[PDB]
C-alpha cells in the first residue's frame, strides 16, 4: 500500500506525504513572529549563525519577493530559494500583465494554487517550506497571509512558526484580548518592532544579539530590512521599556 | 462614430451616439455602443464594429476572474493592460479603438487605447470619427475638476457637435456617468436629437394586393405525436 | 522505505538518498577554497595514483564566464555536468543583460538545478559538492554547494575527505585576522592546508594545482597559479607539515 | 522520461473504484455544510475553522461566487476546493461568456465542473479533488436549483441536503423540517438550527457564515439604469447580520 | 520509480483476459436495473435509479437516460460518472456525421464507435477502461429499430430484448417467457414495468425511481419520436400495470 | 471581385407584434450566371430562424456550422435555443476566423419564448450584433431593402400586415438588384404556427 | 536487489552499484594497452574471435587522421560513443577549422554519460575507451570510465589481466618516452606489455592490431604483415 | 509513455505473445478449407442465449474487398479495431499502387499492426488470430493466409484455429488433402459444415458461411442454405 510514497488519499481521509512536509519546517528550528503594527508589518525571525566561518550577511531567510512584499520562509533551504524565486516570477507577471503591483491576499493564494499542485503530482514533491507574506497594502491595510505546502492559508492578526511557535502564540493572543482590536496601534514603526521581540523573549526564554535576529519591516508602500547595527538599537530599548 | 470620455472630480463619464453604420448605409438607428468590461468599468467602441466588440468581451471574461481572484473591485489599468497586450500581436491588425472608462478604490482614470495597443492618458480623450468635431467644443467649456452635472453636460454636448459635422454620429446620444462610492447610472437616451418627421401618407395594402404563387402551413412546434 | 525515490518523504523530514549522497562527496578528493579581502584562493588535492598519471592536465578546476573558478570534489562527471549546465547559464546572462554574472546570481541558478533533482524521480539527485567564488562588483564571494542545493556565504569552506584537517585551521585562520589576509597571503595558505589535508590522504602521494580569482592580482579575473609561484607555495607548504 | 500517465485510479475485485472511496473519507474529515432550498429563494451554510486563534475568520471564505447568480461552498479539503472553485469560475467563462455571452445556467455549470472532475481521476498525475461542493444557484431557465457535487465526478439535484463530517445528522434534522412551501426567512432559522447541533465551535455569526441566493439585489449590481438587468442574487450576509437571524430562531 | 509503482493493467492475465474489464462488469452489477425491449413499432428503455432518498430532488433527475441524438437515446448501468464522458464524445460523434453528410447516423456506426474508445483505454496509456454499459434504444430507416448492449470491453451485442445492472439474470428469464415477435410498444411497456417489479431494488417500485422512455413510430409523418416520460406520466403507467 | 457580392443573395426580416418575418430569394448564382432557383437560404433550429447571405460555400458551412453547435445545446440543456443566446453564439463563431474572414451576413429572427417578446439582430463578415427591433437587411439589395423598409414599415404590426410590406420590400428590391430575383419565399412566424408562403414573382 | 534494480537510488554507501556493474563488461571483454610518449601515442589492441570458424572483430575504430578509439567492453554500447564523437570530430573542423582536441573530446564524452546515468531508464556505458590522437598540445592517452571521468597517462590498461600490464608499462616508463621520433620502438614495448596480459591466447598476426599516431604520422591502423614485422 | 506493457523473458520470449495465444484459443473456431475454385471460412457464432437478433448481431466474417474476407478468434473487441485499420491499408494500395489489394499485401498488414505493439512499450499486442483469403486480381487462385497474434503469418491450405482446432485438424487430415483441393464450390462448403457440426453443434443457427468465388465475387449463404447442407451431411 504506497499511500505514504506517492500523494494518493489513505482511509484516513488524510495525504500522509503532505503532512510530512509541515515536518521538515521544525528540523532547521527557525522561529519567526510577526504583528501587524498600525502603519507597518513587522517580522523578526531567528538567524542561526553555526560557525566563525558562516558569514551572517549572506544568510537569509527574508526574500524580497515584490517592491513592498518580503517574504520570511521557515523549512529548508533549497526550497525557501526555490519557493523565493517562483514567488517572485509570478508577481513580476502579475504587474506585467494587470499593470499594477500583486496584492499580498493574492500572492498567497498564488503560491497555495501551486503548492497543492505539487501535492496533486506524484513525481513533483511538495516544497516543504511554510510561507509567511508580510506588506502593507493600500487596499488592505497592514496584512499577513501564511501559506503552507498543502495550499492552505489564511488571515492573520499575528502568526509564528517553527518548533516553539504554539508559545508564541499565547502571547499574542493575550495582548489582543486587552487592546480588544485585531492589530497593534503605535504610529512609530521601531516601537512595534519592540514589541515584537518582547512577545519573542517570552515565548522562548532566550534573550538574542543582533547576528540572532534578521528583522524585516514593511512600512508603507516599502519593504526593508534592517542592518545588524539596527537591530541593535531595538534589543537596547527593550531594556528602556 | 463618436466616443468622449470626459474625467472629472468625483468620477468619469463616458458617452456615445447610437447610430451604427456599415458603409454609407445606416445600419441600426439605435444601437448602444457601449460595452461592459466590468459594471463599473464601461467602455464604448469606435472604429471596426466588430472587433470592438469581441474584444471587449474576451477580456471582460477574463477580468471577471481577476475580480473573483482578488475579491475587490477591479482596476481601470488591468483592463487597458490586458487589451493593450492583446492587440500588440497582431500588430494593429485588428482595429480596436476604445476609450476605457472607469472607477476603482484608487480614483477615477480615463484611457484610450489604439489598435496596435497605443495608449493614451488625459482628463479628456475622444476617439473615433467624429472625435475631431467633439475635441473643439471640449477645449473651450472645460476647465479643472468639474461636477457631475457640468460634466453630463458637456460630454452631451460635445457628441453633439458630432452629429451635425460627422456622419459617423448621429441619432440619440447615450451617457453613463460613473461615480467613485456609487453605483453607475447609465441614462441610456440623455438627449435625442433628430426623430423622423411624419410621413405623408401611410401605406397600407388590401389582402391580394401582393402576388401569391401557392401557400402552405409548416409547423415548428415540435415532432408531434399521434 | 523512505529512499526508494525522492518524492517519498520520511516523517523525520529527511530525505535519505540525499544525505547519501552527501557520503558521495566524502569519498571526493579534498577541496578547499579561502575567501579573501580581495579575492578567494581554492586549492585542489589531485592524487597520483600511478607514475602513469601526467602531472597539471586533468583539471577539476573549469571557469565559468572568465571571473569565476568553479572547483569540486564527489563525483568528477557529476560535476562537471553541472558546470557545463552552468556555462549555458553564464552565457545566456551575458547575452541578455551584456554583463558577467555576478557571484550571488550564479549560485541562485546552480542552486535551483541541484534543488529540482531532488523532487524528481526522472532525473537522479546530485552527488557533487562544488566550491565556487569570484571577484564582481560586488566584492569577492565565496560560496560552497551541497548536492541538497543549499549554499552559504563563506569566510571558509572545505569539502572532500580531509576537510578535517582543512575546516580547524581555518578557524585559526580568521583568528589570526578578523579582517583577512592578502590575496598573496592566500597562496600560501591554500597550499598549507592542502599539505595538512594529506594526512586524510596519507594512503598516497598528489600534486597541488591552484588557482585564484582576485582584484589585486589578476584583477578580478579567474587565471590559474602557475611556474615559479605555484611552486613557491608547494616549498612553503612542504614545510609546515615537516 | 516521466512515464506517469497510467491512471492512478484502478477498480477494485469487490467492485467500486479504490480512489474515490478514499477521497470520500477525506470529504468526513472536513466541515460541514448544508444547503436548503426554498420555494422564494436557498439559503447556504457553513461552519468556520481556524489554524490558529491569531487567523482572522473575516478574511476567510469557504463560500465563494462563481457567478453572480450562483454560490458554492465545500466540505473536505481547503487545499482541493480552492484550485477547483477557481477551475468552475475559468469555465463558466471559457464556454458560455464567450460563446453565449451571459452567465450559464446552474444545471449546464454543475455538469461541466464533473467534467474536470472526471479527468482527474484519468491519467496520472492527478488524483480527484476529495471535496463535495453544494452549487446553489438560481437560472432563468429552471428556476432555483440546488446541486451536490461528488468527487466521483457525478451530480445530484436536492431540495436539502448536507456534506460534511455531520452530514447524516444534518439531513435527518431537516427531514421534519422542509416542507413543499417554505419562505426564505423560515430557511435561514432552520439552516441555522440545524448547524448548531453540527459545529463545535462558537455559534456566533462572526463562525457562521451564512449566505442566501434569495431574492435578487439590483443595487449590488454595479451599474442602474437598465430595469430589463438583474443584479446579483447572492447576497453574503455579514456578521452582525447573521447575529439578528440567531435571535430570530 | 516511474516503473516501480506501475502495476499494469493494459495487460492480459494468463486467460487471456483483462482483469480491469473482468472487474468493471462486477461494479456494473451495483449499479441498478436497466432494461431494453425492442417491439416493433418502438424501444422500450425503461430504468430503475440506483439511488434513492426522499429529500433527493427525483423530479429533474437524469442519471440513467440521457439523448445523443433526436432518434438515439441511452440507458447507463454502471457508474455515471463514468458514463458521461462517452455520452459527450457521442453528441460529437452523431452530430459530426450529420453535419458532414447530412444525414442523421445510424445505429450501427455511433455503437461502434463507443466501443472503440473503451478498447482503446486497455490498448494504450495505462488507462483503465470507462465501467460502462449502455442499453442503445436507435432508429434508422436501414433495419428499423434497433437494440444494443455495449459492455465495457468495447464490444456490441444485438438484441430483441435484454437487461443489464441489478437482476440482470431474474429480468432476463422474464423476458424470454413473455416475449412475442409481434409485440407492440403497448406489450412492451407493461412487460418492461413488471419486469422491474421482480428486480425491484426497495420492496415497492415507485414511479419517481423510475426513468422510463420510448421511441414511438406512432408519430406522424414517418417521424420517430422520443418521449422521455415525467414521473407523473410513468405514474399513469404504473396504474395501468396495476402496482398501484 | 469580393467573394460576398460574387453570388449576391439577399435576406429582410421585419419585426410585428406577437410575430417576426423573415424572407429570402431563391436566387443562387455564381457571378453572371444564374445557377439555381431551387435554394433557400432559410434554415430553423427552434424557434430560432437563420437567414445567411454572401459567398455561397460559406452559406453552407456555416449553416451546418451552427447545426453543430445548436445540437450541442439542446441535448445538453434539453430546451429550445433562445434567440438571444444565439446571437452571442453566431457574434463568438464568426470571430473565429478574424484572419481568412468568414464573408457573410447572417441575421436572426426568431421570438423570445419567455416573454413573447419578437427579437432580431443582425451580423456581417467576421461579427457585429446589430442591435434592432425594426429590421435587419443584408445582401447585395441591402440599398434597396433599407430604404424600402424604412418608409413601408409602422411599428407594432400585425401578423397579416407584416405580411404585405415585407412581401413589398422584397419583391421591388430583388427587381432592383441584378444578383437576386428567380423566386421569394416568405416566412411569417407566429408564437404557435409558422405559415410558409412562396411569392410569385417575375423571373429576373 | 534493494538498489540494484534501479538506476535512480543512492546506495547508502555513496556509489551507483550500476557504475561497478558497467566495469565488469571491462573484465569479461578484450584487453588493450595503450602508451605514449611525447611524440607518438600507441594503441595496442587484442582482437578476439568466437571460435576458429570465427574471424576476429575489429576493437579499435578510426575516428579521424588523427584521432582513434578502442573498445575493450561491450560492442553496442561503444557503437553509442563512437558515432558521437566521430560527428562531434567533423563538426570541429567544420566550424571551427580545427583538429578536434583530444582532452576537450573526453569531457563532452564525460557528460553525456553522465546524463543517461542520472536519467531512469538509462545505464552508464559499459565501455572503456583508451582514445588516442596527435592535437597541438602533443600526444595523449586518455582513459574512459564507465562513469564518464577521463584521466591522462603515459601508460595505461583496461581489460582482464590488465593489471600486469600497467606493472610493465610502470618499469619501462622512462624507456618509451624518451625515444621520440621513431614510432618503431614505442610499438614494440606495447607488445611486450599485452604479452604479460594473455593467459595463453597467444599473439598470432591476425590476432593482433596497432594503431598509432605520430607528430607527422597519421592515425592508421596496421593487420595483416604491418604487424608481423613487430611481433 | 512507453512503459513496457511487452517485454521480454528469461526463456527468451515474450509474455504478452504467450497470454495472447490462449486469448485466440478460448475465442471462437475458425477453419478455412480452400478449394480449386473458391474459398470457404466458416466460422463459429455466439448466438446461444435466446432473444438475441442475430440479424443485427456482428458476423464473424467481414469483407475488407470485393474479393478479399477475413475472419477472426480471440478478443471481439480487438478484431473489429484491425477491421477498420485493413480498410483504410485498402484504400491505400488503391491510391498509391492502383488495383484492389493483394491477399498477400493485406496479410503483411494486420501481422504489422500486431509487431509494432510487438517490439514498442505502452502497448501490448490483440489478441486476435485471423484467417485471410480471397483472390488477388486477375487471379483466379484461391490464397488462404493465417495471421497469429505473434505478427507471424503462415500459409495454409487449410487451417484452423479456435476451439478444438485439433479435432477439426485431425478431421480434414482424413478428408482434406494439399494435393487435390475440392474441385466443387459446393464440396467445399460442404467439406467446411461437416467440420463445424463436430464440436460448435447446434445447426445453422451457430454456423455461418462465407464463400468468395474469383475475380471480385463475394456471396453470402444464408441461413436457410446452411441448414440444407446439414440435413444431407448428417443423412449421409
Amino acid at each position: 500500500g504506497y499511500d505514504r510514497h506517492i500523494t494518493i488519499f489513505s482511509p484516513e481521509g488524510r495525504l500522509y506525504q503532505v503532512e510530512y512536509a509541515f515536518k521538515a519546517t521544525n528540523q532547521t528550528n527557525i522561529n519567526s513572529l510577526a504583528v501587524r503594527g498600525k502603519d507597518c508589518t513587522v517580522v523578526i525571525s531567528q538567524k542561526k549563525v553555526p560557525d566563525k566561518l558562516l558569514d551572517p550577511t549572506t544568510v537569509s531567510y527574508i526574500f524580497c519577493i515584490s517592491r513592498t512584499i518580503g517574504m520570511v520562509v521557515n523549512g529548508p533551504i533549497p526550497d525557501a530559494r526555490n519557493a523565493a524565486l517562483r514567488a517572485k516570477a509570478e508577481a513580476a507577471e502579475f504587474r506585467y500583465k494587470y499593470g499594477y503591483d500583486m496584492p499580498c491576499d493574492v500572492l498567497a493564494k498564488r503560491m497555495a494554487n501551486l503548492s497543492q499542485i505539487y501535492t496533486q503530482r506524484a513525481y513533483m514533491r511538495p516544497l516543504g517550506v511554510i510561507l509567511t507574506f508580510v506588506s502593507v497594502d493600500e487596499e488592505l491595510g497592514p496584512s499577513i497571509y501564511k501559506t503552507d505546502p498543502a495550499g492552505y492559508y489564511v488571515g492573520y492578526k499575528a502568526t509564528a512558526t517553527g518548533p516553539k511557535q504554539q508559545e508564541i502564540t499565547t502571547n499574542l493572543e493575550n495582548h489582543f484580548k486587552k487592546s480588544k482590536i485585531d492589530h497593534i496601534n503605535e504610529e512609530s514603526w521601531e516601537k512595534v518592532v519592540e514589541f515584537a521581540i518582547t512577545h519573542m523573549i517570552d515565548a522562548l526564554g532566550t534573550e538574542f544579539s543582533k547576528n540572532d535576529l534578521e528583522v524585516g519591516v514593511a512600512t508603507k508602500d516599502k519593504f526593508f530590512t534592517l542592518s545588524a547595527e539596527n537591530i541593535e538599537e531595538r534589543l537596547v530599548a527593550i531594556a528602556e521599556q | 462614430t463618436t466616443i468622449v470620455g470626459v474625467k472629472f472630480n468625483n468620477g468619469v463619464v463616458i458617452a456615445a451616439d447610437t447610430r451604427s453604420t456599415q458603409g454609407p448605409i445606416v445600419a441600426d438607428k439605435n444601437c448602444a455602443k457601449l460595452h461592459r468590461i466590468s459594471p463599473k468599468i464601461w467602455c464604448a467602441g469606435a472604429g471596426t464594429a466588430a472587433d470592438t466588440e469581441a474584444v471587449t468581451q474576451l477580456i471582460g471574461s477574463n477580468i471577471e476572474l481577476h475580480s473573483l481572484y482578488t475579491s475587490r473591485e477591479p482596476r481601470v489599468v488591468s483592463a487597458l493592460q490586458m487589451l493593450k497586450q492583446h492587440l500588440f500581436k497582431y500588430q494593429g491588425h485588428i482595429g480596436a479603438y476604445l476609450i476605457v472608462a472607469g472607477v476603482d478604490p484608487t480614483g477615477s482614470h480615463l484611457f484610450s487605447i489604439h489598435a496596435h495597443g497605443s495608449t493614451d492618458v488625459g482628463y479628456y480623450l475622444s476617439l473615433g470619427s467624429g472625435s475631431l468635431a467633439a475635441m473643439a467644443v471640449l477645449e473651450s467649456h472645460w476647465k479643472q475638476d468639474l461636477t457631475k452635472e457640468e460634466a453630463i453636460k458637456l460630454a452631451s454636448d460635445a457628441i453633439q457637435a458630432g452629429i451635425w459635422n460627422d456622419l459617423g454620429s448621429g441619432s440619440n446620444v447615450d451617457v453613463c456617468v460613473m461615480e467613485i462610492g456609487k453605483d453607475a447610472e447609465y441614462l441610456r437616451n440623455y438627449l435625442t436629437p433628430n426623430v423622423r418627421e411624419e410621413k405623408q401618407k401611410s401605406y397600407k395594402f388590401p389582402r391580394g394586393t401582393t402576388a401569391v404563387l401557392k401557400e402552405s402551413i409548416v409547423n415548428i412546434c415540435d415532432i408531434q405525436e399521434e | 522505505g523512505y529512499d526508494l525515490s525522492n518524492s517519498v518523504f520520511s516523517p523525520d523530514g529527511r530525505n535519505f538518498q540525499v544525505e547519501y549522497a552527501v557520503k558521495a562527496v566524502e569519498n571526493g578528493t579534498t577541496s578547499i577554497g579561502i575567501k579573501c579581502n580581495d579575492g578567494v584562493v581554492f586549492a585542489v588535492e589531485k592524487l597520483i595514483t600511478s607514475k602513469l598519471l601526467v602531472p597539471q592536465k586533468n583539471v577539476k578546476i573549469q571557469v565559468v564566464d572568465r571571473h569565476i573558478g568553479c572547483v569540486y570534489s564527489g563525483l568528477i562527471p557529476d560535476g562537471r555536468h553541472l558546470v557545463n549546465r552552468g556555462r549555458e547559464e553564464a552565457a545566456s546572462f551575458k547575452k541578455l543583460y551584456k554583463t558577467p554574472i555576478p557571484i550571488p546570481a550564479f549560485a541562485d541558478r546552480l542552486g535551483q538545478y541541484v534543488q529540482a533533482h531532488t523532487l524528481y524521480n526522472s532525473v537522479r539527485p546530485f552527488g557533487v559538492s562544488t566550491i565556487f567564488g569570484g571577484v564582481d562588483k560586488n566584492g569577492a564571494h565565496l560560496y560552497m554547494l551541497e548536492p541538497s542545493g543549499s549554499y552559504w556565504g563563506y569566510k571558509g569552506a572545505a569539502t572532500g575527505k580531509g576537510r578535517q584537517s582543512a575546516k580547524a585551521e581555518l578557524e585559526k585562520l580568521v583568528d589570526h585576522h578578523p579582517e583577512g589576509l592578502s590575496a598573496r597571503e592566500a597562496v600560501k595558505q591554500a597550499a598549507k592546508i592542502i599539505y595538512l589535508a594529506h594526512e586524510d590522504n596519507k594512503e598516497k602521494d598528489f600534486e597541488l594545482e591552484i588557482s585564484w580569482c582576485s582584484l589585486s592580482e589578476t584583477n578580478g579575473l579567474h587565471k590559474f597559479v602557475k611556474g615559479d609561484l605555484l611552486q613557491e607555495a608547494i616549498d612553503f607548504a612542504q614545510k609546515e607539515i615537516n | 522520461t516521466d512515464r506517469y500517465s497510467f491512471s492512478l485510479t484502478t477498480f477494485s475485485p469487490s467492485g467500486k473504484l479504490g480512489q474515490i472511496d478514499y477521497a470520500l473519507t477525506a470529504v468526513k474529515q472536513g466541515v460541514t455544510s448544508l444547503g436548503i432550498k426554498a420555494t422564494n429563494g436557498v439559503v447556504i451554510a457553513t461552519e468556520k475553522k481556524s489554524s490558529s486563534p491569531l487567523a482572522m475568520s473575516e478574511t476567510l471564505s469557504k463560500v465563494s461566487l462563481l457567478t453572480p447568480d450562483i454560490g458554492a461552498v465545500y466540505s473536505g479539503m481547503g487545499p482541493d476546493y480552492r484550485v477547483l472553485v477557481d477551475k468552475s469560475r475559468k469555465v463558466a467563462h471559457t464556454s458560455y461568456k464567450r460563446i453565449y455571452g451571459e452567465y450559464p445556467p446552474t444545471k449546464l455549470l454543475v455538469s461541466e465542473v464533473a467534467k474536470i472532475m472526471q479527468e482527474a481521476t484519468q491519467s496520472g498525475g492527478v488524483r480527484p479533488f476529495g471535496v463535495s461542493l453544494l452549487i446553489a444557484g438560481h437560472d432563468e431557465f429552471n428556476g432555483f436549483s440546488l446541486y451536490q457535487v461528488d468527487p466521483s465526478g457525478s451530480y445530484f439535484p436536492w431540495k436539502a441536503t448536507a456534506i460534511g463530517k455531520g452530514s447524516v445528522a444534518a439531513k435527518t434534522f431537516l427531514e421534519k423540517r422542509w416542507n413543499d412551501e417554505l419562505e426564505l426567512e423560515d430557511a435561514i432559522h432552520i439552516a441555522l438550527l440545524t448547524l448548531k447541533e453540527s459545529v463545535e465551535g462558537e455559534f456566533n455569526g462572526d463562525t457562521i457564515e451564512l449566505a442566501i441566493i434569495g431574492d435578487e439585489n439590483p443595487d449590488l449590481l454595479g451599474y442602474t439604469g437598465i430595469p430589463t438587468d438583474k443584479g446579483p442574487r447572492f447576497r453574503k450576509l455579514t456578521s452582525q447580520e447573521i447575529n439578528d437571524r440567531l435571535e430570530a430562531l | 520509480g516511474s516503473r516501480r509503482y506501475d502495476s499494469r493493467t493494459t495487460i492480459f492475465s494468463p486467460e487471456g483476459r483483462l482483469y480491469q474489464v473482468e472487474y468493471a462488469l462486477e461494479s456494473i452489477s451495483h449499479a441498478g436495473t436497466a432494461i431494453g425491449i425492442m417491439a416493433s413499432d418502438g424501444i422500450v428503455l425503461a430504468a430503475e435509479r440506483k439511488v434513492t432518498s426522499t429529500l433527493l430532488e427525483q423530479d429533474t433527475s437524469t442519471e440513467k437516460l440521457y439523448k445523443l441524438n433526436d432518434k438515439i437515446a441511452v440507458a447507463v448501468a454502471g457508474l455515471t460518472a463514468d458514463a458521461e464522458i462517452l455520452i459527450n464524445t457521442a453528441r460529437i460523434h452523431a452530430q459530426n456525421y450529420l453535419k458532414t453528410y447530412n444525414e442523421d447516423i445510424p445505429v450501427e456506426i455511433l455503437v461502434r464507435r463507443l466501443s472503440d474508445i473503451k478498447q482503446g483505454y486497455t490498448q494504450h496509456g495505462g488507462l483503465r477502461p470507462f465501467g460502462v454499459s449502455f442499453i442503445y434504444a436507435g432508429y434508422d430507416d436501414r433495419y428499423g429499430y434497433q437494440l444494443y448492449t455495449s459492455n465495457p470491453s468495447g464490444n456490441y451485442t444485438g438484441w430483441k430484448a435484454i437487461s443489464v445492472g441489478a437482476n440482470t439474470s431474474a429480468a432476463q428469464t422474464l423476458l424470454q417467457m413473455d416475449y412475442k415477435d409481434d409485440m407492440k410498444v403497448d406489450d412492451a411497456i407493461e412487460l418492461a414495468l413488471k419486469t422491474l417489479s421482480k428486480t425491484t431494488d426497495s420492496s415497492a417500485l415507485t414511479y419517481d425511481r423510475l426513468e422510463f422512455a420510448t421511441i414511438r413510430k406512432g408519430a406522424n409523418d414517418g417521424e420517430v419520436y422520443q418521449k422521455i416520460f415525467k414521473p407523473q406520466e410513468i405514474k399513469d403507467i404504473l396504474v395501468k400495470t396495476g402496482i398501484t | 471581385s469580393d467573394p460576398s457580392s460574387i453570388n449576391g443573395g439577399i435576406v429582410v426580416a421585419m419585426t410585428g407584434k406577437d410575430c417576426v418575418a423573415i424572407a429570402c430569394d431563391l436566387r443562387l448564382g455564381s457571378q453572371s450566371l444564374g445557377v439555381s432557383n431551387k435554394f433557400e437560404k432559410i434554415f430553423h433550429y427552434g424557434h430560432v430562424f437563420l437567414g445567411i447571405t454572401g459567398l455561397a460555400t460559406d452559406v453552407t458551412t456555416l449553416n451546418e456550422m451552427f447545426r453543430y453547435k445548436t445540437n450541442l445545446y439542446k441535448l445538453k440543456e434539453e430546451r429550445a435555443i433562445e434567440p438571444e443566446t444565439f446571437t452571442q453564439l453566431v457574434s463568438s463563431s464568426l470571430y473565429e476566423r478574424r484572419f481568412g474572414p468568414y464573408f457573410v451576413g447572417p441575421v436572426v429572427a426568431g421570438i423570445n419564448s419567455k416573454s413573447g417578446k419578437p427579437f432580431i439582430a443582425g451580423f456581417d463578415l467576421i461579427g457585429c450584433i446589430d442591435e434592432a427591433k425594426d429590421f435587419i437587411v443584408s445582401g447585395t439589395a441591402s440599398d434597396q431593402l433599407f430604404g424600402m423598409c424604412e418608409s413601408l414599415y409602422e411599428p407594432n404590426l400585425e401578423p397579416e400586415d407584416l405580411f404585405e410590406t415585407i412581401s413589398q420590400a422584397l419583391l421591388n428590391a430583388a427587381d432592383r438588384d441584378a444578383l437576386s430575383g428567380w423566386g421569394a419565399v416568405v416566412y411569417i412566424i407566429k408564437k404557435d404556427e409558422v405559415v410558409k408562403r412562396y411569392l410569385k414573382m417575375r423571373q429576373d | 536487489n534493494n538498489y540494484d534494480g534501479d538506476t535512480v537510488t543512492f546506495s547508502p554507501t555513496g556509489r551507483l552499484f550500476q557504475v561497478e556493474y558497467a566495469l565488469e563488461a571491462i573484465k569479461q571483454g578484450s584487453v588493450t594497452v595503450g602508451l605514449r610518449s611525447n611524440t607518438h601515442a600507441v594503441l595496442v589492441a587484442l582482437k578476439r574471435n568466437a571460435d576458429e570458424l570465427s574471424s576476429y572483430q575489429k576493437k579499435i575504430i578510426k575516428c579521424d587522421e588523427h584521432m582513434g578509439l578502442s573498445l575493450a567492453g561491450l560492442a553496442p554500447d561503444a557503437r553509442v560513443l563512437s558515432n558521437y564523437l566521430r560527428q562531434q570530430c567533423n563538426y570541429s573542423s567544420l566550424v571551427f577549422n580545427r583538429k578536434l582536441a583530444v582532452e576537450r573530446a573526453g569531457h563532452l564524452l564525460c557528460d553525456k554519460a553522465q546524463k543517461n546515468t542520472q536519467s531512469y531508464g538509462g545505464r552508464p556505458y559499459g565501455v572503456g575507451l583508451l582514445i588516442i590522437g596527435y592535437d597541438k598540445s602533443g600526444a595523449h592517452l586518455l582513459e574512459f570510465q564507465p562513469s564518464g571521468n577521463v584521466t591522462e597517462l603515459y601508460g595505461t590498461a583496461i581489460g582482464a589481466r590488465s593489471q600486469g600490464a600497467k606493472t610493465y608499462l610502470e618499469r619501462t616508463l622512462d624507456t618509451f618516452i624518451k625515444i621520440d621520433g621513431n614510432p618503431d620502438e614505442l610499438i614494440k614495448a606495447g607488445v611486450e606489455a599485452i604479452s604479460q596480459s594473455l593467459r595463453d591466447e597467444s599473439l598470432t598476426v591476425d590476432n593482433l592490431s596497432i594503431a598509432i599516431v605520430g607528430k607527422d604520422t597519421p592515425f592508421t591502423i596496421y593487420d595483416g604483415e604491418a604487424v608481423a614485422k613487430y611481433i | 509513455y512507453d512503459r513496457a506493457l511487452s517485454i521480454f523473458s528469461p526463456d527468451g520470449h515474450i509474455f504478452q505473445v504467450e497470454y495472447a495465444l490462449e486469448a485466440v484459443k478460448r475465442g471462437t473456431c475458425a477453419v478455412g478449407v480452400k478449394g480449386k475454385n473458391c474459398v470457404v471460412l466458416g466460422c463459429e457464432r455466439r448466438s446461444t442465449l435466446k432473444l438475441q437478433d442475430t440479424r443485427i448481431t456482428p458476423s464473424k466474417v467481414s469483407k475488407i474487398d470485393s474479393h478479399v474476407v477475413l475472419s477472426f478468434s480471440g478478443l471481439n473487441a480487438d478484431s473489429r479495431i484491425l477491421i477498420e485499420k485493413a480498410r483504410v491499408e485498402a484504400q491505400s494500395h488503391r491510391l498509391t499502387l492502383e488495383d484492389p489489394v493483394t491477399v498477400e499485401y493485406l496479410t503483411r498488414y494486420v501481422a504489422g499492426v500486431q509487431q509494432r505493439y510487438t517490439q514498442s512499450g505502452g502497448v501490448r499486442p490483440f489478441g486476435v488470430s485471423t484467417l485471410i483469403a480471397g483472390f488477388d486480381p486477375r487471379d483466379d487462385e484461391p490464397k488462404l493466409y493465417q495471421t497469429e497474434p505473434s505478427g507471424i503469418y503462415s500459409s495454409w491450405s487449410a487451417q484452423t484455429i479456435g476451439r478444438n482446432s485439433k479435432t477439426v485438424r485431425e478431421f480434414l487430415e482424413k478428408n482434406y488433402d494439399r494435393k487435390e483441393p475440392p474441385a466443387t464450390v459446393e464440396e467445399c462448403v460442404k467439406l467446411t459444415v461437416r467440420s463445424l457440426l463436430e464440436v460448435v453443434q447446434t445447426g445453422a443457427k451457430n454456423i455461418e458461411i462465407t464463400v468468395v468465388k474469383p475475380d471480385s465475387d463475394i456471396v453470402a449463404l444464408s441461413s436457410e442454405e446452411i441448414n440444407q447442407y446439414v440435413t444431407q451431411i448428417e443423412q449421409e
